[PDB]
RNA sequence: CAGGAUGGCCUCCCCGGAGGUAGGCGGUGGGGUAGAGCACUGAUUGGAGGUGCAGGGGGCGAAAGCCCCCGGCCUCCUGUC
RNA sequence: CUCAGGCGGGUCAGGAAUCCGCCGUAGAGUGCAAGGGCAAAAGCCGGCCUGACUGGACCCGUAACAGAGGCGGGUCCAGC
RNA sequence: CGGCGGCCAUAGCGGGGGGGCCACACCCGGUCUCAUUUCGAACCCGGAAGUUAAGCCCCCCAGCGAUCCCGGUUGUACUGCCCUCCGAGAGGGGGCGGGAAGCCGGGGACGCCGCCGGCCACUAUC
């Protein structure tokens, strides 16, 4: 695994379809709905994305868990509804490397500089909801703390910030 | 529940109201679906032709299976389409031979009816019978309104909406009047 | 050419809305097109047998005459003067 | 087409269920007028029609409603000798069209001999036109003269039933065919003249 | 293939000869890229309500028995693009 | 003469061929990649029939514009 | 009423009424010309006694669909053009010339038009 240095923005054309990539690895996030139903809470708090990007599968799970861990320990799962709205589709392309020598380059120039699928990534556009949580006013203050913690783990920056929708 | 009684009054009312609007029996097609041929030759065909009094028709095969219809282009089954007095006469002897009082939830959903009893062929001595003895049957009755004939030909084709259309209620009592008994349950 | 012989830059160019699909009114197949008349040539993909190279699409010529059922139209594809034989199906009147 | 924007264009004539486009496209190619012959149970129509992309124009009509009135013919109007003498009336108006070319549009119908469309065609040729056909499809003399029908009509009578002469069914109830008489046809066939007497 | 030839292209000369339309506007034609979306061909994330069914668990057992049930196989107002 | 497929009824072990009705604008099928085209058809069936014909053009692709052989098709007319 | 077209859903679905419908349907005979690898059902020869009830024609109602328009979102999304205009070399923004879909609200729209006949007619009933 490389660092996120091309997995942090939109810069390659949308090429999703598994009938031209012929399958790609599934998401590292294994759960997507958590907590209780959305009608048992009054208010809606979002983490809001302000910048178009592609965010890796690895970053979605880290971000999601780190929020969910704090939420679980303090609040318990008797309360809160937490959803991660987006789904990764965006297919990823890498030239293959094992850093050879002799007859091996890795490389290459050409002799197939072309992609390989290593994962999936989610395209987050302007004004989308990276996270959407439901809570009461009481259980506002845990969600905001989790949300700072997410915002770092985002590949860029937020500038609409921890946002009260308000849902009221 | 019950079914016969409202149906009967509607059809009787409609005839008085316009006596060349009443529903009719378009055909009775007597068929054996499962086949007597595919792997054998149907001598049930000889038995069927005497019983109808009309020529039967062979049935080409399609698909590939292992039971019947194993290759294509081979005869599989036999049917005869009866209309007019030739149907009514069939119905009276054949329905009487098998059972009566079958649910109107086990008949078609459009005023049409299929009977489903198997066994016994009328007309002795033919039902002993070499090579195929008494085989099974299915009898379908297609009921329709009188005005549809207009649609069938090449001139003034029209699919007639509910303003004269065949309603599920009437078709069942019209068939029953001719020869038939349907149970109340349905 | 290496990927041309009658098709290239087509699929979507020969594709239409489902409302413009179905074989078109009979009138246009029957339609006569006079000589001295200026015609737009528009590709109709509903009729295979007698259909322009996509490069030709949207060209405007003058009907130079007729061969058979088709008409022979002189058109200017670029600078070069060319004559194209096509059925009345693939002509529309200018005005 | 059906509901919402889906495959295939609607057409006034698909819904009407008339015409055969395939045949029609073929017919028109010659540039010759269409004699649009259409059949019904008790009417037969021929009209010399040209095509224009804007509406068709009809040069002359003739109906079986124009042969019942003013030519001393009673008959039935669905029968074959009504078609024959309909060919004759559109044979006197085709010499007033000034062109003798008259080709069959049968709409959507099969071609079999002993038909109305042949019967009229048959009357048209004798009326003096010249047309493109190859013969093998014309009725016999017994149909034209009105004699097959005469043998049937004496057999059957209406609102009666018997065993050979008044047996139930159509026989023709008219003032000058009460039992169907080829005498009647021979008078009316003598009336031939282009001044419409 | 570190090479020729033939065009496009450059120049000089000669011939025929009145329009030409790079420019801009309107009229008459062609069109699916930005964008946008659920209406198809389409890949799939997620919980409901159906319990319509192939079946891995239970019950009046006659271990999914007539009848309901639970991984679930696929409808349905919805759910990512 | 109009379809996969679905729905309910019959037949069968469900099912298929096969039957009966209702729904059904094309998802069917067209030998074979892919795409486009098409429902009184190019799809389905029955019958007949062997033009997958001879000759000589025309046009385009080939090779856009713009040179560039061979070759292919479409489109004509003449003859059968 | 009919027949032949054009635009080809602004003439789709649903429901309602009448017929100013011999002639157009249902309907009835099928011997004969003729359709069915089964049936006059289909195709065709023959007739109209009965039914207007379809169909078909005419009128009307928009709830669904499709056509077109107005306003809101929106001159927003997006864009052609230029910059020692800004950023660390990507690039962006402003001016200038243009400006879409999806959706919401509010509407026209359940045809129009051309030719020719015809019970009735000499006209438009339809």
């Amino acid at each position: 695994l490389r660092p996120a240095k091309i997995d942090r923005y939109v810069d390659k054309p949308a090429y999703t379809r598994r009938e031209y990539i012929r399958g790609a690895p599934g998401p590292k996030i294994t759960i997507f709905d958590m907590g209780n139903p959305a009608g048992d809470f009054e208010f809606e708090v979002s983490l809001h994305t302000a910048e178009p990007v592609q965010i890796r599968q690895n970053a979605l799970e880290a971000a999601r868990q780190q929020v969910n861990r704090y939420l679980q320990k303090n609040v318990g799962r008797s309360n809160y509804h937490f959803k991660i709205r987006v789904y990764p589709f965006q297919v990823l392309r890498e030239n293959p490397m094992a850093t050879g020598r002799k007859a091996d380059r890795y490389g290459n120039g050409m002799r197939r500089p072309f992609g390989k699928p290593i994962g999936l990534a989610a395209r987050l556009k302007k004004d989308q909801k990276i996270l959407s949580i439901r809570v009461n006013r009481q259980h506002l203050k845990f969600a905001i703390e989790g949300a700072r913690r997410a915002a770092m783990k985002f590949p860029c920056k937020c500038y609409y910030r921890i946002y009260d929708k308000e849902g009221n | 529940m019950a079914v016969e009684i409202p149906n009967k009054e509607q059809i009787l009312a409609d005839w008085e109201a316009h006596p060349m609007r009443r529903p009719r029996i378009e055909k009775v097609t007597i068929n054996i679906g499962v086949g007597e041929s595919g792997e054998r030759l149907t001598k049930a065909e000889i038995m069927l032709q005497q019983l109808t009094g009309q020529k039967p028709i062979r049935r080409k095969a399609k698909k590939t299976n292992r039971d019947f219809g194993i290759r294509r282009g081979e005869p599989i089954a036999v049917k005869v389409t009866l209309r007019g007095p030739k149907a009514y006469e069939l119905l009276k002897r054949l329905l009487a031979a098998v059972d009566n009082r079958l649910k109107a939830s086990s008949f078609d959903e459009h005023g049409n009816v299929c009977f489903g009893i198997e066994e016994h062929i009328n007309i002795p001595g033919v039902e002993y019978d070499p090579e195929i003895g008494i085989f099974g049957m299915d009898v379908c009755v297609t009921l329709e309104r009188p005005g549809f004939r207009v649609a069938r030909r090449k001139r003034k084709r029209a699919k007639i909406p509910t303003r004269h259309k065949l309603t599920k209620e009437e078709g069942m009592v019209y068939m029953m009047e001719e020869f038939g008994v349907e149970i109340v349950e349905g | 050419q290496k990927a041309h012989s009658f098709r290239r830059k087509t699929r979507k160019k020969l594709s239409k809305h489902p409302r413009r699909r179905g074989l078109p009114p009979l009138t246009r197949f029957l339609q006569e097109f006079e000589v001295g008349q200026r015609v737009h040539i528009v590709i109709e993909p509903s009729y295979h047998k007698g259909m322009p190279d996509p490069r030709f699409h949207g060209r405007t010529g003058t009907v130079v005459g007729k061969r058979g059922e088709a008409y022979i139209v002189e058109i200017k594809d670029g600078s070069k003067v060319k004559t194209l034989f096509i059925h009345p199906v693939h002509l529309r009147p200018q005005k | 087409m059906a509901h919402g924007p889906r495959y295939r264009v609607p057409f006034r004539r698909r819904r009407e269920g008339k015409t055969n486009y395939r045949k029609r496209l073929k017919l028109l190619k010659s540039g010759k007028p269409r004699l649009v012959v259409r059949k019904s149970l008790n009417h037969h129509i021929a009209q010399i029609i040209v095509y224009d992309p804007k509406g068709d124009r009809t040069l002359v009509s003739a109906h079986t409603r124009e042969l019942i009135r003013d030519f001393g013919w009673k008959g039935h109007c669905g029968n074959t000798p009504s078609a024959y003498l309909l060919g004759l009336l559109i044979g006197y108006k085709a010499k007033q069209a000034g062109i003798e070319e008259a080709i069959l549009d049968i709409g959507l119908h099969p071609p079999v001999r002993g038909s109305s469309v042949f019967a009229v065609l048959k009357g048209a040729v004798d009326a003096g036109l010249n047309v493109p056909h190859s013969p093998e499809i014309f009725p016999d003399e017994y149909r034209i003269r009105g004699e097959h029908i005469a043998e049937y009509a004496k057999m059957l009578k209406e609102q009666d039933e018997e065993k050979f002469r008044r047996q139930f069914g159509g026989y023709l109830v008219k003032g000058l065919d009460p039992e169907k008489l080829p005498e009647h046809f021979e008078e009316v066939k003598a009336r031939i003249i282009e001044k419409f007497e």
